[PDB]
């Protein structure tokens, strides 16, 4: 499959919008993407922001500035000329049933297929909450894609300036499964369809994870055989200093 | 057999033939046993001039 | 004297992106925010101005594409008027040429409260941005003779050559600054996100590596070897040790994917 | 704590111009070396205050 | 009384000494990073 | 008002030396937070200190909820607040508070407030200052060298 790079100017123009746009009561705020798709990665150099306004209690009542489409197009052109609208990126949390239609209004000025990027804005998940996904025709579906972060002389220069294993994937983990946990519990509370088809995938393919044991141990002694190897060098780097170290305080003593 | 160009093992017993043939693995024995001779006489050169 | 400048954490990657246009093609770009009497100048969003052949100059700055963009900026959020503009002058030091100096002289009618920003996106490769500010005197705290920018600290002058020589002699169009950065609370954990997603990654990289685990250290133990004969010999221990380092990190992560 | 100011502080041996590389022809009594650069001609120096 | 009280003070100072270098140790090698990296 | 605001800020605080009133302790610290100007917010956050004198272990409420912050005017009053009120008789606890906000905060003048702090704790006995004071005095940091000169100006003076 393709991927997808989320510069982390893209990502501070995302998350500042918040309170500069005066977004409570948990709304959105629809913003746009410039980038390169026609590469299998799609890297997104460039982003803007859009007026959003949607009732709470009216999901068919939504603003949407098409007129400014057309202004960047009378500055960015004049300044980078490879960039392009591959799509549009949402402030909110989780997705809406609102996003369909939008992609009737950006499929005109979008040469390729629209991206549909997603940044969380309250900063409550681990390591890259943004996600990104593809609208294909399934009626239409959103096809998932890892998000990166973009490496860059325009990137990592303002990223150091302004900030200066295993545990981290455990917590990761936990995630996933209460995610999974708590679907079944809303799912039996609301009655007494893609999930119950790939929910028995991973059941039967850790039990099963217990019959390469007698195989799994045959490579883990090899590391500490590789470890028992390295711990008599680890010496040789010591042994060897003491001795030098040893010459030294011989040197001192004389003076 | 002992030729080694086809690694292999007879019955005399019965007159039959069983499984002989089986590949090595690396980094373990050969590579850890040349390691073992060279660490060996690094560590002679330690001690006699530390005293 | 010195003075404090706030800058907002999105307009310094903003404008780092604006001066990779190109080395030689010297770049300029608005920007916005608001002030604190005459000693406080803060930058919160920053403006991109189109490219011009005549290298930043007088006659490169257009008013009717300006007036555009400032007007619908404004239905975006934008409630702060221009506070200066900002130009790169790469490969050199700060300083103001002859140029900037008939071209920032044009906007004082317009606004006196207008700030030049040098920075140099070429000697910022080192972790800490090297940038410069220049601002114009709308007195009122000065008048004649009197001694504006209140907490005068942390560095000197500096810069390069012709603006270092007067300071308080002339200090119309040029006198030297200091850059300072103001982040909230929720601005901090946005850089956090370089480090689930992830952790398929951990487990995709020792998939590769779960059947190379005797390619790996077949190279680690041959090499270690060629490294004692050449320490046995020199009768050394620094590449010795870079490969045991790089066999600590090959095992201990390799055992936690059990 | 020694190898942070060391590296901090060779901002100033880097930005340092360097030295020319000459070689000793005759002396004076006035305390004054000719040093005969290769790519350049002769040059007429005081010698160090420490040797 | 008064000298047998001033030995328990001592030993506080040296443990005031004692925990900050054993800080300091591990907070030099982040400016070794941002030394060696920068110049 | 900036201008207008830094001083009305310390005025407040040099009236709360000694005991003071402890309402405004939690007035003083809330407020700062709302101001968005600098001088306003750094004026409040000194003016804490001057709150609690003497107080030593009793100030430990108002030393926690500063250290506590983000911000960089708020940390640096925190040091001063420990100087103040273990001024003279010391403790153990209250000098391992200095040095870690050194070690922590990458806030140059909030590392120089810890180690200026440190010559008020030692105000019970002048011969163990130097000690402390020489371990830092080759250190990196030059911001802190700077403070830690006023070390021996403040006890040993």
């Amino acid at each position: 499959h393709e991927k997808v790079t989320i510069a982390p100017l893209v990502l501070l123009s995302a998350l500042d919008h918040y309170e500069r746009t005066q977004t409570k009561e948990n709304k959105r705020c629809v913003g746009v993407i410039l980038g390169d798709a026609n590469s299998s990665t799609i890297r997104v150099t460039n982003s803007f922001a859009l007026p959003f306004e949607e009732d709470e209690k009216n999901s068919d009542v939504w603003f949407l500035d098409h007129n400014y489409i057309e202004n960047m197009n009378e500055m960015c052109k004049k300044i980078n000329a490879k960039e392009k609208l591959i799509g549009w990126y949402h402030s909110g949390p989780k997705l809406r049933a609102s996003d369909l239609k939008i992609n009737e209004l950006f499929k005109k000025y979008t040469q390729n297929n629209p991206l549909l990027l997603i940044v969380d804005v309250k900063q409550q998940g681990v390591g890259l909450p943004t996600d990104a996904y593809v609208a294909i025709e399934q009626e239409k579906t959103f096809l998932h894609l890892p998000c990166t972060i973009e490496a860059e002389e325009a990137e990592e220069i303002g990223v150091e300036h302004l900030l200066r294993i295993r545990l981290t994937n455990q917590l990761k983990s936990l995630k996933g499964l209460q995610s999974k946990l708590k679907d079944v519990v809303e799912y039996l509370d609301k009655v007494i369809h893609t999930i119950l088809g790939k929910l028995q995938d991973v059941f039967n393919l850790n039990n099963l994870q217990k019959a390469l044991t007698v195989k799994t141990n045959d490579e883990l002694m090899v590391i500490y055989i590789s470890n028992l190897v390295r711990s008599i060098i680890a010496f040789d780097d010591l042994i060897e200093n003491k001795i030098q170290n040893k010459k030294i305080q011989e040197q001192r003593v004389k003076d | 057999i002992l030729d080694k160009i086809f690694y292999g093992v007879l019955d005399q017993g019965n007159g039959w033939l069983y499984v002989y043939e089986t590949p090595n693995q690396d980094a373990t024995y050969d590579s850890a046993l040349e390691l073992v001779g060279q660490l060996n006489k690094v560590v002679d050169q330690l001690f006699e001039k530390a005293s | 004297t010195k003075e404090t400048v706030y800058i907002s954490s999105i307009a310094l990657l903003k404008m780092l992106k604006h001066g990779r246009a190109g080395v030689p093609m010297e770049v300029m770009g608005l920007m916005l925010g608001e002030f604190v009497d005459d000693y406080t100048v803060n930058v919160v969003d920053v403006f991109a101005m189109p490219q011009s052949g005549t290298g930043v100059s007088v006659e490169a700055v257009d008013d009717v594409f300006q007036a555009k963009m400032m007007d619908m900026l404004k239905q975006t959020g934008r409630d702060q008027m221009v506070v200066g503009w900002y130009h790169s002058h790469p490969g050199f030091g700060c300083w103001l040429s002859s140029v900037d100096v008939n071209t920032q002289k044009s906007f004082e009618q317009l606004n006196s409260r207008a700030v030049a920003v040098v920075v140099d996106p070429i000697q910022s490769v080192k972790g800490k941005v090297v940038i410069d500010a220049f601002r114009l005197i709308d007195t009122g705290a000065l008048i004649n003779n009197l001694e504006p920018r209140q907490t005068t600290s942390n560095t000197g002058l500096l810069n390069k050559a012709n603006i270092q020589a007067l300071i308080h002699g002339l200090n119309r169009h040029y006198y030297s600054l200091n850059i300072d950065y103001h982040k909230t609370a929720k601005e901090t954990k946005m850089l956090m996100n370089l480090h689930y997603e992830e952790k398929e990654e951990s487990n995709l990289a020792a998939t590769k590596s779960m059947v190379k685990i005797a390619e790996q250290y077949s190279k680690r133990i041959e090499e270690e070897k060629e490294l004692t004969e050449e320490e046995l010999k020199t009768r050394p221990k620094k590449h010795l040790s870079e490969t045991a380092d790089e066999t600590l990190e090959n095992n201990i992560v390799s055992v936690l994917t059990a | 704590n020694d190898k942070v100011r060391f590296i901090k502080d060779e901002l100033r041996l880097l930005q340092e111009p360097g030295s020319y590389v000459g070689e000793v022809i005759k002396i004076v009594s006035d305390k004054k070396v000719l040093v005969k650069v290769q790519p350049e001609g002769k040059y007429i120096v005081d010698v160090a205050k420490d040797i | 009384y008064f000298k047998l009280k001033k030995l328990e003070k001592e030993y506080e100072l040296l443990t005031l000494q004692e925990d900050y270098i054993k800080d300091e140790q591990r907070h030099l090698k982040r400016e070794l990073k941002r030394a060696q990296e920068e110049v | 008002s900036a201008t207008s605001g830094e001083a009305a800020a310390l005025g407040m605080g040099l009236c709360m030396l000694g005991t003071g009133k402890p309402e405004a302790i939690h007035d003083m610290f809330t407020y700062s937070q709302e101001t968005q100007h600098g001088n306003i917010t750094r004026g409040l956050a000194v003016g804490l200190a001057l709150i609690n004198y003497g107080r030593q272990e009793l100030a430990d409420d108002l030393i926690t909820k500063m250290l506590a912050s983000d911000e960089s005017l708020l940390r640096y009053g925190g040091a001063f607040t420990i100087a103040l009120a273990y001024a003279g008789t010391g403790n153990n606890s209250a000098v391992k508070r200095l040095l870690h906000v050194a070690v922590s905060d990458s806030n140059d003048d909030v590392r120089r407030a810890a180690v200026i702090a440190l010559g008020f704790v030692l105000l019970r006995d002048y011969t163990t200052v130097p000690r402390i004071v020489q371990l830092l005095s080759k250190s990196h940091n030059a911001h802190v060298r700077c403070g830690t000169a006023f070390a021996l100006g403040i006890a040993c003076a």
